[PDB]
């Protein structure tokens, strides 16, 4: 529908919460996490990026589940069976109520909803590949048990379902429908169970912190520990020779306990944010002394026993809240530089691996407020700064390392740092502040080189042209000051009527374009120091905005959920693109191909390919209302 | 650090206060004078970016006079400009530099005469001795 952008893929997803499924893959595991509507495959050993599903469900996956090298996703009323990320067969199970669970075992499929009914497909013979024959329904009557909270198949229960309810435990055949088994009343909820690697023994835990060892057979309590104050939200037994357990919880902790010497092992703290669910999965990979761990902030970590307290092996992640702050880092398309209110600045490949890293902090930084990064000087020196919100001074990381740098630029004003800038050359950088004043840094050694003082407002905007000749600054005060690099002279003031919140330079052209609070974009050409256009339309407040790499179009992105395309030679709007999720960032990659989004929900960034690299037409109402590239693709 | 046209003087750097002695003197001295400006106008010649600094100052000893004043002359610039960052400027030490070579030929590095040859002749060089032979 838009004549320029069409949408691509997003970079930066790994997890939302939905408990990851584990699979076998030849001789190794595999783990399957959810996007949204869409999940991922990863390798457990390597934690390498294997699949992710071709093709979006209609609703948000509820609930993922492994059998060999089968995937399981439930949705609405839906189980979908997949294999390769490739959608084999669809179950539409007869009812309006929402699938909860999923235990598949034997020649069974059990899907149970939020109504309390448990759905039962049959393979038609045992050696079909997946259970596709709907052959029962079960249904768990409140004066039999409580809400469903898990399904579970214990070894050697041939055609035995057990269903675990809040109040109790039961027992179905699934292939005669019989209830053969109801457990006496528990008095605390439960919320979690897992299958035990003995007989007859299930674990189950409560919302007090209780995990209570019980034997299907006898029904009855075996054992039961006590884990003060905490909410299990994970069971899971080590299978590798060394009787221990591990209990997860709502509060982001993951409790290690030996079962043998009756004695808490240790407990990784906080590995995962309690906000966003703690930990929603922990797992130890069937005989390995690996651990497995997820929760709702966006990451899977990966932890080990080494032949002692758990040691961090590997893990991958992205961002908790949405990006803030984005930047392409080089020319040759690889990396995006990314910041966001969740404190991190991550660096996210580009390429199909998806891989990633946070930047090293070697309690986080207070959250960034600008960003700049440039490649000449990559391994050399810090070719990173950022601002950070209320501080007075810059901070500098090194890409090369993905590590925070050696330096530290101070406004000298007491103001706090309100822009960041680099020369190409990578050797120097430059610190706007919240008192005016602009002060230029040596990149190699840190040291101050020299100081400006023209602004007596916040200093929002700051660059300098390729060949270090000219120096451009804007601020709240709504000047734009130009000087000479190489001296200190004061060049030149313009004078714009509002307050000027960014700035974008565009160094192969020498225009630079500022925001305005009275919703304009002005473009100033940098050697003649003159406004050369003036772009109207916005209805809002401008996010953000970007140079063409040819230097012929400004893409702009709005609080009034618009991204326009403007001509520079007319001044006029070319393409108009509506979105339902505010678009926060926007920027041209180097090489003009595509175009990076970041939104006000979202923990991505989306990639868009420009398919015009067009008329001039103007237009209106005529603007595209898009949807969001899909977290299938790719 | 700068030796010229035979002569040559040694630079001292390392940042501390005023007084910058030149042999063992004192550039407000430095009396083989007259000229002796061009000495005290590498430090006056600081004129384009900076006022005096605050730094060091060494000996120069080598040929003859006027040769030794020329000398210690690169000797102070050619020395302001050290590398730096300890000594030139600790970011873009073309401060002083261009500029204390753009009207320069002291510190705008040394000059390629240098004192030699004679010939099989009267006094040499080129001067071949006068004869009239009749």
């Amino acid at each position: 529908n838009s004549k320029i952008f069409s949408p691509f893929r997003i970079i930066g997803n790994v997890s939302n919460g939905v408990p990851f499924a584990t699979g076998t893959l030849g001789s190794t595991f595999y783990i399957v996490t959810c996007v949204g509507k869409t999940f991922q495959i990863y390798d457990a050993n390597t934690l390498h990026l294997l699949f992710v599903s071709e093709k979006e469900t209609p609703s948000s996956i509820v609930a993922l589940s492994a059998h060999f090298h089968y995937v399981y996703a439930a949705y609405e009323n839906k189980v979908g069976i997949y294999k390769r990320g490739i959608e084999e067969h669809l179950l539409e199970l007869e009812t309006d109520a929402n699938v909860e669970h999923l235990c598949i075992f034997g020649d069974y499929l059990c899907a149970s909803t939020d109504d309390n009914s448990i759905f039962i497909y049959k393979k038609s013979d045992p050696q079909d590949k997946y259970p596709s024959e709907f052959y029962t329904k079960l249904t768990v009557t409140e004066i039999q048990g409580g809400e469903i909270v898990s399904l579970q198949h214990l070894a050697t229960y041939l055609n035995k379902l057990t269903v675990v309810t809040k109040s109790n435990v039961l027992l179905f055949n699934v292939r005669t429908g019989k209830l053969v088994f109801t457990s006496n009343e528990f008095p605390d909820q439960i919320t979690t169970a897992e299958p035990a690697p003995v007989l007859d023994i299930i674990a189950l835990g409560t919302v007090t912190g209780e995990v209570i060892m019980f034997n299907m057979r006898k029904g009855k309590r075996i054992r039961t520990i006590k884990i003060p104050q905490s909410r299990i939200s994970s069971l899971s037994f080590r299978t590798d020779g060394s009787s221990h357990l591990s209990v997860g919880t709502s509060s982001g902790d993951l409790i290690f306990y030996d079962l043998d010497r009756r004695s808490r092992i240790h407990v990784l703290k906080n590995i995962h944010r309690e906000s966003y669910g703690g930990v929603t999965q922990a797992t130890f990979l069937n005989g390995q002394p690996i651990i497995v761990t997820s929760g709702g902030d966006n990451s899977l970590k990966e932890y080990v026993f080494d032949p002692q307290p758990p040691r961090y092996l590997r893990s991958r992640g992205g961002h908790s809240q949405p990006p803030s702050y984005i930047a392409f880092a080089d020319s040759q398309s690889h990396f995006m530089l990314s910041a966001s209110k969740d404190r991190s600045l991550w660096s996210f490949s580009l390429r199909k691996d998806a891989q990633s890293q946070e930047m090293s902090q070697r309690s986080k930084f207070p959250e960034i407020v600008a960003l700049a990064i440039e490649n000449a000087r990559i391994g050399e020196w810090e070719n990173i700064i950022t601002a950070h919100k209320d501080e007075k001074f810059a901070r500098t990381w090194d890409m090369r390392n993905k590590r925070v740098g050696r330096w530290t630029f101070d406004t000298t004003d007491d103001g706090f740092v309100k822009s960041v800038a680099m020369s190409q050359c990578g050797n120097f950088g430059f610190i706007g502040s919240s008192n005016g004043s602009i002060t230029i840094y040596n990149m190699q050694s840190g040291i101050l080189r020299k100081k400006y003082k023209l602004h007596k407002r916040a200093v929002t905007g700051i660059s300098l042209d390729g060949m270090n000749r000219k120096m451009v600054s804007c601020g709240l005060d709504g000047i734009v000051g130009f000087y000479d690099f190489n001296k200190s002279t004061l060049l030149g003031k313009l004078k714009l009527d509002a307050p000027i919140t960014a700035m974008v330079y565009h160094r192969s052209s020498d225009l630079f374009a500022l925001a305005l609070d009275d919703l304009s974009i002005v473009v100033i050409d940098a050697v003649t120091q003159r406004v050369v256009r003036q772009l109207w339309g916005h209805s809002n407040r401008i996010t953000a905005f970007d140079f063409s790499p040819e230097g012929r179009w400004i893409v702009s992105a709005s609080l009034d959920s618009t991204i326009r395309t403007w001509d520079l030679p007319t001044g006029g709007c070319i393409d108009g693109i509506i979105v339902d999720n505010v678009a926060t960032n926007v920027k041209f990659s180097p090489n003009g191909d595509l175009l990076a989004t970041t939104h006000v929900t979202g923990n991505g960034i989306c990639i868009w390919t420009n398919r015009a690299q067009s008329t001039r037409t103007i237009d209106e109402s005529e603007f595209a209302r898009m949807a969001l590239p899909s977290t299938s693709v790719r | 650090f700068g030796k010229k046209k035979s002569a040559t003087a040694v630079a001292h750097v390392k940042a501390g206060k005023g007084l910058i002695k030149v042999n063992g003197s004192p550039i407000t001295l430095v009396e083989p004078e007259i000229l002796r400006f061009k000495v005290y106008e590498p430090l006056l010649l600081v004129g384009l970016d900076k006022f005096s600094n605050i730094d060091i100052r060494v000996r120069v000893t080598g040929g003859g006079h006027v040769s030794q004043v020329y000398a210690i002359r690169q000797a102070i610039a050619k020395g302001l400009v050290a590398y730096h960052q300890k000594y030139v400027d600790e970011q873009s030490k073309n401060e002083l530099k261009k500029a204390f070579t753009s009207y320069d030929r002291t510190l705008l590095i040394a000059d390629s005469r240098r004192p030699e040859p004679k010939k099989f002749g009267g006094k040499g060089a080129r001067s071949r001795f006068q004869k009239s032979y009749r």
